[PDB]
RNA sequence: AACGCGACGAUACUACCCGCACGUUGUAGACGUAUAAGAAUAGGCUCCGGCCUCGUAUCCUAGCAGGCGAUUCCUCCGCCGGCCUCGAAGUGGCCGUCGGUAAUUCGCGUAUUGCAAUUUAGACACGCGCGGGAUCAAAUCCUUUGCAGACGACUUAGAUGUG
RNA sequence: CAUCGGUUCUGGCGGGGGGAUAAAGGCCCAGGGAAUGUGGCUCCUCCGGGAGUGUUAUAGCCCUGGGUGUAAUACCCUCGC
């Protein structure tokens, strides 16, 4: 028997995703991210658009 | 013993550009364009004369003035890819079962790909990607026989030897199934 | 046919090449006994640049950019000197960069304490000049 | 172009010399003088 | 000879364990050490070498558990170059406990030495120890090999801080042109003695 | 105002004591001169009087700082390392900590 | 092999004293044996040993012959 | 092995009423000094002449030094080596200033390549090679071949040991 | 992997805020009362901050969730809250979605479908202390025997002189963690749907 | 990892933060404890002219442990504030205010620590004090739960409620 | 700290002797010779340099004898500061 770690199981198993699965897991992708997008749809200083600093060490002391 | 001095010398012909910086060898021709690095092997070198390369080795042994050879053959056979090309010529042959080969190019990489069919009666669908730089085509003028042409001769020959490996025949009489695709023809485009 | 190669052009253990050894002199090699060692000759009037005739390793020795021409190989004492004095050999070496340092070497070497002090006062003074120059040059653009 | 054939193929290699490393330390008329004196002495 | 308040090390082109005995020596001494880019080390020898030699390693662990007493491989090139500086000092004694806090170890160069000098060996250099056609390999390469994780990202931080590092350069070229004119420029206001004096003396 | 330094010493440290592989010897230490490497960069600092000073915990006679005071005997080695005698031997946990060597008593 | 993914188990090249002191043991026994051998040998041995003579590529061979020549005429008229 | 000196050893068999004035002997010793000089002249007669040293004497020990140190020099060694399957020729060539540089490069050359000491190495000529065509090694062909000169590449600069760091990295060009 | 920011919603439950007490009924609710102001200082300028830092330094983007326990008839008044990672876009895309969907339920029907394989992860049943038959399931040793049956009879016969790790010993058995794979979903049922 | 780490929430006090006031407080050990290209090494650097063994270099370096007043200079340094910037364990750049400051020269002071005796001087952390600014929290026992359990531990609930 | 004594480590300086009265070497004198042949001459070229001829010429070298010379210096021994 040949295992799951077999490189033609490998080869088997990525051309069955490749060919067969993906497109059907894209399409089911397509149509859940649709419905979580409709529920979702449904001075640099002082206004933070300039990333400021917030309000054991890597050193020796010194 | 260590030798002084050794030294080769390659021509170049007069279409022939030919730039080297830290061991890095591009030559440029009418075909195209190759690049080598040659950075792992100790050698200086020089223009000794007008159409003339030349490498040298000091002080070294005999393993390090002989590698100065295989040197010398690999940047005559860049030139010889820049100039005339290399051309490899297939046959595959068949006792019952007609082999399918189709040929096509992929946009998106750039590469040719070559699907194998129908050997000896299999379902699988064997498909070889070939290295970049090398075209296949199926020929017309013989019967059963693609042609692998390129610039880069180490890229035609891997490609024509992986279309060979691809069709292997595995647990049966090599004497009797003689099924396959074999190198049938090298040499040079032009 | 064009060929653009960019290597290394390092200098050559030659009959004629004068050697810098650690001490400072100056020796032009008269014959190569093998790759690693050479017989050489300094007869310069200079006590500092001169070397007696002998047997110098390269790995003791620096390649200068100066070569006496057409020296002959095995050539004795005499004629060494008169090729060297006929090439100037210690002119050029003084005009070459490696004495110029070992010049500054021992000039820093031969200081004192006072010498010292009026060298950092003197550079503390070029350097308010120089200061001067950078804030214009850089007010400028 | 080249008229005869190679053996493994490869058209494309160039007409090689042989590997002699130690080419040119003594001339052709010293070694026959070399060799008429070992002559004698053996 | 001098003594410093650490010692930054740009380990790329280092030999592992003539580093490791130097920076043992520096430890117990008494010098603090930062080695960076542990992660283009080089060990001497072809790279199955080394990846047999951590084979081997790996072959090592306590029989009756795993968990404790056992040789814990730290796959991490900054944690092999650690490994071969411990197995120089005598880790076991309060003294070579002191000596191996005065070390840290990172791969790549994480801040804030990036904006610091890294000083070079020259007795553990390769391209100064190796003969030349004698082959060598890379410990980040053997770790990624081993089962290190990082090599990406360490990857893409070091050509960010190279980045960053070529934007500093060239404002260290303008500087260092802007120095020359200035010095030119100044050349001729300065009184003619104190040149003189200076040339004399060397400066 | 002034801004330069007051040393007036040259560092060093404290290596360890004088030993074979296995035996050592407290009353004699081992101390590395900065920027000395040579024997005859070590000869210059023969005789020069070398203190360790280190902190305490009680404040005895106005001051927490104690001095060990000793001086440079020999060189040893091949590298410019200087063996030390002190009055009392140096403390085993000092392997590594500094030490000022004086440039007294001075034969200049 | 697979020797370089999976090592086998690593041959000591630590001694033991044991091991040490036996070597030692059969090492002078065999000396002894040796002399003892030697001693009771009979096989042929000349007086004089087969000299190798003069290498061919020494280049003043042809002189050393010559004066061999010469010294033993010389030897040969005086005696 | 050392720094050998070149010594002319004479001694002589002791004269006795039979033999009133023995034959004087004489041989060149590459020795480290004039004990092991006589040491094996003595060595040497015992092996060839059956004259021990309690029958006989040294009539003199001088130093022979060279004539031209100053000149380079081809020079033929032949010798004998004793290894484990017996004694063996060797005819080798050394390109030295001096007799006694070549015969401490041809001890170092015998111990590197073949691991032999200096009890089974018997030096049995030394001579200086008078034309360029005496020389039949290829590594001193080379050597004295025409116009020689040739670059020195990678070579490692010399630093101290005693500086440990360094803040640039070293060059291989000079 | 590093967190380097996290963003609350301005409005966060009491069965959300139980999961930040051991003794809620104590409690005087104090939590995230002083960070529910920092949305009206200054426009929410802190909030914008950390929304833009993890737009220009993060690479993964989680959304915090919470069970509504309430609409379930458990006795648990305190809820479930845990990371689930935003997958595919770019990371702002990630956050625009993650901040867009701040204060929001999401329903099951959105994440999964009928006809897919998921993963289920959770914590298995307790069984307490167990000996090694039911623990390991080692075979019975015959009856009668001296010192117990339920047992191995060998546990370290050989070198070394230790018990192995891999000897069968009794303990806890069950409540354990597992990630069970490739599981159907055969309906996604609706609550208001009267014939699910 | 129970002696690896991160983010976040709420933090009552003698708790937190800010200014200065010092430690018979502590620390494998301050004394200028100064200095970022990358890359190659059978090749590189550049101001594009040339340059490369070499850190034996560069910066800094004078004044009661460094005063006072001038002469004179617009050079260097430091703290704050604004705008940008820095996520690998997050910090630098520009501008502005203020304070200090021999690049030149001079006057007044230094003594007596008695012929040397650490040159008590730095950094980080900890603590006790004031004078201000800011905030009014949790956990455990107990009762309960059985998704748990030998006992501990664990999942829950206990403040007005969908208890 | 200074002046001493005992023991010891280490640095430098001034002399004497020996050998082939070192061997070399420099500068002169008188001979001899050769090539990894200088200049010259001849023949080819890619005009860059090769090949041949022959004994110092528009470079030099090697061997012998002599003078300066009891030269200097290395090495060994030795008297001191």
């Amino acid at each position: 028997a040949k295992s799951a770690r077999a490189s033609r199981i490998k080869e088997n198993h990525q051309r069955f995703k490749k060919n067969i699965a993906g497109p059907v897991e894209a399409a089911r992708l397509e149509r859940l991210s649709a419905k979580l997008m409709a529920i979702a749809q449904a001075s640099g200083v002082k206004s933070g658009k300039s990333i400021g600093r917030k309000d054991s060490s890597i050193v020796f002391p010194m | 013993m260590r030798y002084i001095h050794s030294e080769e010398t390659i021509p170049v012909p007069e279409n022939v550009k030919v730039s080297i910086k830290s061991r890095l060898v591009t030559v440029e021709g009418p075909r195209g364009k190759l690049q080598k690095d040659l950075s792992h092997i100790a050698v200086n070198f020089s223009v000794v004369k007008k159409g003339v390369i030349g490498l040298e080795i000091h002080h070294g042994s005999r393993k390090d003035v002989a590698a100065l050879r295989t040197v010398r053959t690999i940047i005559n056979n860049m030139i010889i890819g820049v100039t005339k090309g290399f051309k490899y010529k297939m046959r595959y042959v068949y006792a019952h079962f007609p082999i399918n080969v189709n040929v096509e190019k992929n946009a998106e990489t750039g590469c040719y790909e070559v699907e194998i069919r129908n050997f000896i009666g299999e379902k699988i669908v064997r498909k070889v990607v070939m290295a970049p730089g090398v075209e296949v085509e199926i020929s017309k003028a013989q019967k059963d026989e693609l042609i692998l042409s390129g610039n880069s001769l180490e890229a035609v020959s891997q490609s024509a030897a992986d279309i060979q490996q691809i069709c292997k025949v595995r647990n049966k009489d090599i004497r009797k199934f003689l099924d396959g695709i074999y190198v049938s023809e090298k040499g040079n485009i032009v | 046919a064009e060929i653009n190669v960019e290597a290394t052009s390092w200098r050559r253990v030659e009959v004629g090449r004068v050697l810098k050894l650690e001490n400072g002199s100056l020796a032009a090699i008269v014959e190569i006994i093998d790759h690693k060692r050479v017989l050489a000759d300094g007869p310069s009037s200079d006590p500092k640049l001169a070397t007696p005739r002998g047997i110098v390793p390269l790995s003791r020795a620096l390649l200068t950019p100066i070569v006496i021409p057409k020296l002959p190989r095995g050539a004795r004492t005499g004629a060494v000197k008169k090729a060297w004095e006929a090439y100037g050999v210690d002119a050029k070496w003084k005009e070459t960069n490696w004495a110029k340092k070992q010049l500054q070497q021992e000039r820093r070497q031969s200081l004192t304490d006072f010498d010292r002090f009026k060298v950092m006062r003197l550079k503390k003074q070029r350097r308010f000049e120089e200061r001067k120059a950078l804030a214009k040059i850089k007010a400028a653009a | 172009k080249n008229l005869g054939m190679r053996k493994n193929g490869q058209v494309w290699l160039p007409a090689k010399k042989a590997f002699r490393p130690t080419k040119g330390l003594t001339s052709w008329e010293l070694r026959v003088k070399k060799r008429q004196e070992q002559a004698a002495m053996k | 000879s001098s003594f410093e308040s650490v010692v930054v090390i740009d380990g790329k082109g280092h030999l592992l364990g003539r580093l490791a005995s130097i920076v043992a020596k520096q430890l117990l001494s008494g010098q603090k050490i930062v080695v960076v880019r542990c992660e283009a080390l080089n060990i001497s020898g072809e790279f199955f070498r080394a990846k047999l030699k951590y084979h081997a390693y790996l072959r090592k662990m306590t029989r009756y558990n795993p968990t404790r007493g056992g040789p814990f491989h730290f796959r991490a090139p900054s944690r092999i170059f650690y490994k071969a500086v411990r197995g120089m000092i005598p880790h076991k004694t309060a003294r070579g406990a002191a000596a191996l806090e005065r070390l840290k170890v990172f791969e790549g160069v994480p801040p804030p030495y990036d904006k610091k000098k890294k000083m070079v060996v020259p007795q553990a250099l390769r391209v100064l120890r190796l003969q030349p056609g004698r082959k060598y390999c890379t410990v980040g390469r053997l770790s990624h090999e081993v089962g290190w994780k990082y090599q990406d990202v360490v990857a893409r931080l070091e050509e960010r801080r190279k980045a960053k590092g070529a934007a500093y350069y060239e404002r260290k070229k303008l500087a260092a042109r802007q120095l020359s004119e200035a010095k030119k420029a100044a050349a001729a206001k300065v009184d003619p003695k104190v040149s003189e004096a200076l040339a004399a003396y060397g400066y | 105002p002034s801004e330069a330094g007051h040393r007036l010493y040259v560092k060093g440290r404290h290596l360890s004591y004088q030993r074979g592989r296995r035996n050592t010897h407290p009353k004699t230490s081992l101390i590395k001169i900065e920027g000395v490497d040579d024997t005859a960069a070590a000869n210059f600092y023969l005789g020069k009087r070398v203190a360790y000073v280190y902190r305490a915990q009680k404040e005895v006679r106005g001051t927490k700082i104690r001095v060990i005071w000793g001086k440079i005997t020999r060189p040893h080695g091949n590298s410019g390392v200087v063996r030390a005698k002190f009055t009392h031997p140096l403390p085993a946990r000092s392997f590594g900590a500094s030490v000022r060597i004086m440039l007294y008593p001075s034969s200049i | 092999a697979g020797t370089i993914n999976k090592p086998k188990k690593p041959t000591s090249k630590r001694k033991t004293t044991r091991l040490r002191a036996k070597i030692s043991k059969r090492a002078a026994e065999k000396k002894r044996k040796e002399r003892k051998l030697a001693r009771k040998n009979p096989e042929w041995r000349s007086k004089l040993k087969k000299d190798p003579g003069i290498p061919n590529l020494f280049p003043y061979k042809e002189r050393l012959l010559q004066q061999i020549e010469e010294e033993r005429i010389r030897r040969k008229e005086e005696l | 092995m050392g720094r050998l000196q070149e010594y002319q050893v004479i001694g002589r068999h002791l004269p006795t009423e039979a033999n009133p004035n023995p034959a004087l002997y004489r041989m060149r010793i590459f020795a480290p000094n004039e004990v092991v000089a006589k040491s094996r002249f003595w060595y040497f007669l015992r092996g060839l002449k059956k004259v021990k040293k309690a029958t006989g004497e040294i009539v003199s020990v001088n130093v022979i030094s060279e004539k031209h140190p100053l000149k380079v020099k081809n020079f033929g060694i032949w010798l004998r080596y004793d290894s484990r399957s017996g004694t063996h020729n060797m005819y080798k060539e050394y390109r030295e200033t001096s007799r006694v540089a070549a015969v401490e490069a041809m001890y170092a050359d015998m111990a590197a390549r073949h691991r032999a000491r200096f009890r089974s190495i018997h030096i049995l000529k030394v001579v200086e090679l008078e034309k360029t065509e005496d020389v039949k090694r290829p590594y001193i062909k080379q050597l004295v071949a025409k116009n020689l000169s040739f670059p020195l590449p990678h070579r490692v600069p010399k630093i101290s040991t005693k500086k440990i760091f360094s803040a640039k990295r070293p060059s291989t060009f000079s | 992997l590093r967190s380097l920011t996290t963003v609350w919603a301005e409005h966060l439950s009491d069965e959300v805020k139980r999961r930040f007490y051991k003794n809620w009924y104590k409690s005087k609710k104090k939590a995230f009362t002083k960070y529910a102001k920092k949305y009206a200082e200054n426009n929410g300028a802190s909030i914008t901050r950390e929304l833009e830092r993890i737009k220009k330094y993060c690479t993964v983007v989680r959304v915090l969730a919470h069970t509504q326990i309430r609409k379930t008839p458990l006795k648990q008044k305190k809820a479930h809250l845990m990371e689930i990672q935003i997958n595919g876009g770019s990371v702002a895309d990630k956050v625009e979605f993650g901040r867009s969907l701040f204060e929001k339920p999401v329903t099951i029907d959105t994440i999964f479908e009928k006809d897919e394989m998921i993963d289920v992860i959770a914590v298995t049943k307790g069984h307490g202390f167990v000996g090694v038959t039911a623990r390991w399931g080692t075979k019975k040793l015959p009856r009668k025997t001296h010192k117990g049956l339920r047992k191995v009879a060998c546990i370290g016969a050989w070198h070394p002189s230790h018990v192995q790790w891999t000897v069968a010993r009794a303990g806890q058995m069950g409540y354990h963690h597992r990630t069970s794979v490739n599981h159907k979903i055969y309906r996604i049922g609706k609550g208001d749907d009267e014939a699910n």
